[PDB]
DNA sequence: TCAAGTACTTTTTCCGG
RNA sequence: AGGA
DNA sequence: AAGTACTTGA
């Protein structure tokens, strides 16, 4: 559909990011993180682009 | 009175058994929530729903 | 062109460490 | 690890 | 525990 899903939508160019509501840190006292498996997978995401990044 | 029926008595072994009421018993009306979900928690211990 | 194996998919009642 |  | 879909040789 032209509107709502064209073909090349399929093929991420520019990707969300989920806010912390979605990826919540547990945080266990003060002074200790406890980040989510989805803040992790973006950190992974965002790296792998940056080096692809300067790559080019 | 007697009763109309005689009834079968003697002894017999019973043992007690680990599930005991005080143990199982609980009760909710509002109380903690999960952070990702903001749904009520598990378990009794926790006070869950 | 069509039988047969291939990839590969998916579920399974309810409620303490 | 158990309970119906 | 039984399928859908896809690919392989006659």
């Amino acid at each position: 559909n032209e509107v709502f899903s064209r073909p090349e939508w399929m093929i991420l160019t520019c990707l969300p990011v989920p806010p912390p509501p979605v990826r919540p840190s547990i945080s266990f006292n003060e002074s200790q993180r406890g980040e989510d498996d989805l803040t992790f997978k973006l950190a992974d995401i965002l790296k792998a682009n940056i080096s692809l990044e300067t790559l080019e | 009175k007697k009763l109309m029926a005689q009834i079968f008595f003697g002894p017999t072994y019973y043992q007690r058994l680990r599930h005991m009421v005080d143990d199982k018993i609980h009760a909710r009306a509002r109380g903690p929530m999960q952070v990702l979900t903001r749904q009520p928690v598990e378990g009794r211990s926790r006070d869950g729903g």
